[PDB]
């Protein structure tokens, strides 16, 4: 197991980028 | 090990951190030198958008680069 820790940390990045992703919608709702 | 915050006010911040830290610790950083919170501030290097959730090691930032900072600006 090498590339396991490697295509997690493309994971991690990518899901953290949905929290961005949900509150980007959540807050273009209101204006 | 340092780096440089390069606002768009010709002015130059220097911050001493880790690599492996996150971006949020950065701008809680950038919070105690100024007062100014994290969701008003935005952070830019190379021309890329920095995500709290990673680390510098991540977008491969490293000794004395050179970040970018523009902030928040909402009206009404």
């Amino acid at each position: 197991r090498t590339r396991l820790l490697d295509s997690e940390i493309k994971i991690m990045k990518s899901e953290v980028l949905r929290v961005t992703h949900e509150l980007q919608a959540m807050k273009d709702k209101i204006k | 090990m340092q780096i440089f915050v390069k606002t768009l006010t010709g002015k130059t911040i220097t911050l001493e951190v880790e690599p492996s830290d996150t971006i949020e610790n950065v701008k809680a950083k950038i919070q105690d030198k100024e007062g100014i919170p994290p969701d008003q501030q935005r952070l830019i290097f190379a021309g890329k958008q920095l995500e709290d959730g990673r680390t510098l090691s991540d977008y491969n930032i490293q000794r004395e680069s050179t970040l970018h900072l523009v902030l928040r600006l909402r009206g009404g």
